């Protein structure tokens, strides 16, 4: 699963769940 | 929200956006109901970063004056004692924030009704998700409020090998999963509401959907079943 917050990122790991950190910066 | 279209502007008065301050400015990063004049109801992971959070009422386009909001910050907060953040098909995404001051009610700003304790939706019950999340994978923000119809896929169909196996659980409210409709990135802590006798009560506490993507085939967008906790959201209120 992935979460659905919106929030900025710099590596996957500062994204909840299975959720990454999209190119753009924010996870997804 | 992916899928659905600009919601009439403050036609769901409970509807709040949860913003974290950046930099100068403040960011949307949840949606949340608001369900008394100085308490807020969200989802659990939309605080597990300890930010500095306001929540703003009445609020329809996040970067325009419309004349409606009032923007209150979020004093305190008071997570379910059994969400796990490394866990959030466990459940228990919710969590309620105590605001600053009492938001002024009136046509803009509403209290949320909620559904009376354990109430289960049969499937396919009528409900809309509503907030300010992406509209595409990839995408950004929606600039004003959004709505998407996303009738409940129930228990027993949701819970299915299929759709999501035993991640999901009872005290959770499937939704859509049609594969072009679902809530996404920033539509989290918000609400489903759904139509019963007459009257939009919110369900569900918007939580995840698939790592494969926002709008997928029997993924349904997955809510917090907010008539599994009304016990809990009293007892936080009454707790004052
Ligand atoms: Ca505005």
């Amino acid at each position: 699963p992935c979460t659905l917050e919106y929030m900025r990122c710099k590596q996957d790991s500062d994204c909840l769940a299975g959720c990454v950190c999209g190119p753009n910066g924010f996870c997804g | 929200v992916v899928g659905g279209t600009e919601a009439q502007r403050n036609s769901w008065p409970s509807q709040i956006s949860l913003q974290y301050r950046s930099g100068s400015s403040w960011a949307h990063t949840c949606g949340g109901t608001l369900i008394r004049q100085n308490w807020v109801m969200t989802a659990a992971h939309c605080v597990d970063r300890e930010l500095t959070f306001r929540v703003v009422v009445g609020e329809h386009n996040l970067n325009q004056n419309d004349g409606t909001e009032q923007y209150v910050g979020v004093q305190k907060i008071v997570v379910h004692p059994y969400w796990n953040t490394d866990d959030v098909a466990a459940g228990y995404d919710i969590a309620l924030l105590r605001l600053a001051q009492s938001v002024t009610l009136n046509s803009y700003v509403q209290l949320g009704v909620l559904p009376r304790a354990g109430t289960i939706l049969a499937n396919n019950s009528p409900c809309y998700i509503t907030g300010w999340g992406l509209t595409r994978t990839n995408g950004q923000l929606a600039q004003t409020l959004q709505q998407a119809y996303l009738p409940t896929v129930d228990y027993a169909i949701c819970s299915s090998s299929s759709y999501w196996g035993s991640t999901v659980k009872n005290s959770m409210v499937c939704a859509g999963g049609d594969g072009v409709r679902s809530g996404c990135q920033g539509d989290s802590g918000g609400p489903l509401h759904c139509l019963v006798n007459g009257q939009y009560a919110v369900h569900g506490v918007t939580s995840f959907v698939s790592r494969l993507g926002c709008n997928v085939t029997r993924k349904p967008t997955v809510f917090t079943r907010v008539s599994a906790y009304i016990s809990w959201i009293n007892n936080v209120i009454a707790s004052n």
